[PDB]
């Protein structure tokens, strides 16, 4: 949930401040790449799974981002497509759409 | 001591008046004639259960009569501002690809929801699975457009028969009104119509939002002292 | 919570049956306002049944005097140079000048059908609206 | 009760059947 | 918990799958009722009991009726109806008369909460199709204050043993009608053999009034 | 004093129109795609018409035009359609841009 997550952050700002600390370094200028060398020094792993390594990112990364319910205590969801069940993907297209529409009233190489 | 005198003057001051919201200064018979909503579909593809609501054929051309849709409009104007007064949720559905941007735009506007994609099955009758068993199924259902692609009655209306959600709905002269709760016959495919209705829903719902925005501050600060 | 039994009785029956019956320990939002401003028809499904024999759909067809009139014109000359403006509901089209000079004319007494659409034609002819014939 | 009421008539714009080349000929 | 489930029916259907052949799944039909006029019932296919109970009550949850009980113990008039091939005929009894109905309408009946009833059920005892109908019947009935507003009149009732003395059980909530409704000598009903049969005692029968447990 | 719904209906320009067979409209382009052009004239189904092969690029959104109308709805009743299916517009013929 978003209290949990917020718990998440608060504990991931102490234990950047922890690792500062043991690191020896300043944990106002700790970044997430310190952070990933540190935790790589500490907690060597040779699994060949990237992501079966251990981490301590910050929870924005580690949750899904999927994010707890979409709707408040009063139950009403945040987004005005979320009966859709696909709000993200029908929004971007209502945007494209809206795009497209714009583009009619006003009148390869590097990249896959 | 909150709640007895809360639920009261905010919740049932309304039902006591027939109008409260005025919804019908918004409409009147000439602007629904300009809107074209009088024209319907040739009279063989008219659904009999549509017949009461119907004026007469214009040369095998089914006109549909504003004298019942001015009433029928009134009711469901009425209704949809009611529940958005009470913060009902209202979705509006229209499998209509003409009209799709337009009416999720009026939706996100208005602060309400839009279903104008493909009705995945069960997305009513199966909602506990597919959001949740904590989600809260909308209060009042809006179709613009009651028929699919197909031309059959749209999934969505039986699913909220079986719900128990009230739909308020735009039926045509080859639309089935059986299971709509508050119809309203009336050209769906004229732009023109589909954008007064749209305009008419939006203008209810926001009138009655900010009446109820109004209302409580008044409440909380009659209240107080 | 609810009964799904849509093909019994409408959704207003149904929830207050479980209310009265307990099932259901609150009413739904829209109750009172469904109470307070119901519908002119409740909604209670029914099966469109297919009509036989002597049964007839009771839809008129919409006709007018004027509509005569219209046909006699449209079958003499038809449609004219002036198209149709029909986003413009103050629009007089060709056949309905000679419809308001036919009924003024009327007004003034005369009765032969035959005639007056001679001295209907006459009339606009002085006013100038053309009047190509078809044929 | 209002004259602008549509009356019931015979369709006035039905155009003729089209008859056969030889309808009405021995 | 104020619902209490009842099986109906269980049955072993047997289909034909390209690779096993004949698979097993069972069928359970159930009803569930609080006593208090709102009962249900639901069809469970699975391939355990147990799972076919589960998904048949928690799904008849969702389809429960609401049965109109005159004096929260009878049906408010006798009901007559076919369906498919099951003709149902219950008779609104006194109380104190019990069920008198088939085991399934009994079962039913004690869901709903309906005490005193007769019911005989002809033609095919399909055990669904005869819940169905009993359902289609119940919930079709008329209750006397709807009578009362659809003909605008009074409904008094008479009891024998209340003597003369006439019980208006229901008023017309709009205007009263003050034509009275024609008197016809002769009503036009239609009416069942075996019950003029009964009633002129020529019906004679070695199973029908045969003592049996209480309803 | 309020016109009546009958007044309206009597006096709509559509009415006057009588039957739609080979009369003559003014519509207005209100969409392209490619070379198809979709035309309102007024009633309740649009018009789909092909993009003329001379000043084909002279038609653009808004551009008033001139129809021939040949039905205001397309529909046709098929072997054991109960119903009559439409293909929810009307058939035209593009006489070309209309200049006032
Ligand atoms: S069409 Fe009439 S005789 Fe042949
Ligand atoms: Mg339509």
């Amino acid at each position: 949930t978003e209290d949990f997550i917020k718990k998440q952050i608060e504990e991931f700002n102490i234990g950047k401040r922890h690792l500062a600390n043991m690191m020896g370094e300043d944990p106002e200028t700790f970044t997430q790449e310190d952070i990933d060398r540190a935790i790589a020094y500490l907690f060597p792993s040779g699994l060949f799974e990237k992501r079966a390594r251990p981490v301590m990112k910050h929870p924005e990364q580690i949750f899904p981002r999927q994010r707890a319910i979409q709707w408040g205590e009063d139950g009403r969801p945040f987004h005005y497509l979320f009966y859709t069940g696909k709000q993200s993907y029908y929004s971007l297209m209502h945007d494209v759409y809206g795009m497209l529409l714009n583009l009619e009233k006003h009148q390869v190489i590097g990249s896959r | 001591e909150d709640s007895t005198d809360f639920n009261d003057k905010i919740l049932n001051e309304p039902l006591k008046h027939s109008d409260f919201f005025n919804v019908k200064e918004l409409f009147s018979v000439r602007s629904l004639f300009d809107a074209r909503v009088h024209l319907g579909h040739k009279a063989g593809c008219r659904h009999r259960f549509m017949e009461p609501y119907i004026f007469g054929s214009r040369l095998d051309h089914d006109i549909i009569d504003l004298e019942q849709t001015a009433t029928h409009l009134q009711l469901a104007l009425n209704f949809t501002a009611h529940m958005a007064y009470r913060k009902g949720i209202i979705l509006f559905i229209s499998r209509n690809r003409q009209f799709s941007y337009l009416i999720e735009n009026m939706a996100r506007d208005c602060g309400e929801y839009a279903h104008t994609r493909y009705f995945r099955g069960g997305m009513l009758t199966n909602a506990r699975l597919l959001f949740g068993p904590t989600v809260r199924l909308p209060d009042l259902i809006i179709f613009l457009h009651t028929l699919n692609n197909i031309f059959e009655p749209h999934v969505a209306v039986r699913d909220a028969a079986k719900m128990n959600i009230p739909t308020v709905g735009i039926v045509d002269t080859n639309c089935n009104p059986c299971l709509i709760t508050y119809p309203v016959p009336g050209n769906d495919d004229s732009p023109l119509a589909v954008h007064l209705y749209c305009r008419l829903f939006q203008t209810a719902i926001t009138r009655a939002k900010e009446k109820r925005q109004q209302v409580e501050a008044l409440y909380r600060l009659q209240g107080q002292k | 919570a609810g009964s799904r039994l849509e093909t019994v009785g409408s959704i207003f029956s149904r929830t207050r049956d479980l209310v009265r019956a307990g099932v259901l320990k609150e009413k739904p939002l829209w109750f009172d306002v469904y109470d307070a401003f119901p519908p002119l028809r409740e909604p209670v499904f029914q099966r469109p049944r297919v009509r036989y024999g002597k049964a007839k759909a009771p839809i008129q067809d919409i006709w007018y005097h004027e509509d005569r009139i219209r046909a006699k014109f449209y079958s003499v000359y038809g449609s004219g140079q002036r198209a149709f403006d029909l986003f413009n509901p103050n629009f007089k089209s060709t056949c309905q000048r000679f419809v308001e000079k036919y009924t003024e004319l009327q007004k003034l007494g005369e009765t032969d059908e035959e005639k007056l659409f001679v001295e209907t034609g006459k009339a606009l002819l002085a006013e100038g609206v053309i009047l190509r014939r078809v044929g | 009760s209002n004259e602008d009421l549509p009356i019931s008539m015979e369709n006035p714009y039905k155009e003729p059947l089209k008859k056969c080349i030889l309808c009405g000929k021995h | 918990e104020d619902f209490d489930t009842r099986i109906l029916e269980v049955r072993n259907v047997f289909t034909m799958t390209a690779k096993e052949g004949r698979k097993k799944s069972i069928r359970v039909l159930v009803a569930v009722g609080n006593g208090k006029g709102a009962a249900g019932f639901s069809i469970g296919k699975a391939t355990d009991r147990m799972d076919a109970f589960r998904k048949a009550k928690n799904r008849a949850v969702h389809h429960l009726h609401y049965i109109e009980r005159y004096e929260d113990h009878t049906i408010f008039h006798d009901i007559s109806l076919r369906f498919k091939r099951t003709h149902i005929k219950m008779k609104k009894q006194p109380k104190g008369y019990g069920l008198r109905c088939h085991r399934a309408i009994i079962t039913i009946c004690r869901l709903i909460g309906i005490k005193d009833m007769y019911a005989k059920v002809s033609g095919s005892i399909n055990m669904l199709s005869l819940t169905q109908g009993l359902f289609r019947g119940l919930s079709r009935q008329e209750t006397h204050q709807q009578l009362a507003d659809k003909k605008g009149l009074h409904v008094v009732e008479i009891r024998e043993e209340c003597g003369p003395l006439p019980i208006v059980v229901a008023s017309p909530r709009g205007p009263l009608r003050k034509d009275p409704e024609p008197e016809d000598e002769v009503p036009d009903v239609k009416l069942d053999w075996e019950d003029v049969k009964t009633a002129q005692g020529m019906k004679r029968s070695v199973w029908s009034n045969l003592k049996r447990a209480a309803t | 004093n309020v016109e009546s719904f009958a007044s309206m209906l009597r006096h709509s320009p559509l009415t006057q129109m009588g039957p739609a067979k080979d009369k003559l409209v003014i519509g207005r382009i209100f969409h392209i795609v490619e070379n198809d052009l979709y035309i309102d004239f007024g009633g309740k189904f649009h018009c789909v018409c092909r993009r003329p092969e001379v000043d084909g690029e002279k038609y653009q959104k808004g551009t008033r035009v001139r129809l021939r109308l040949l039905d205001l709805e397309l529909t046709s009743r098929f072997l054991g359609a109960t119903t009559d299916t439409t293909v929810l517009e009307a058939n035209a013929v593009l006489l070309g841009i209309q200049e006032s």
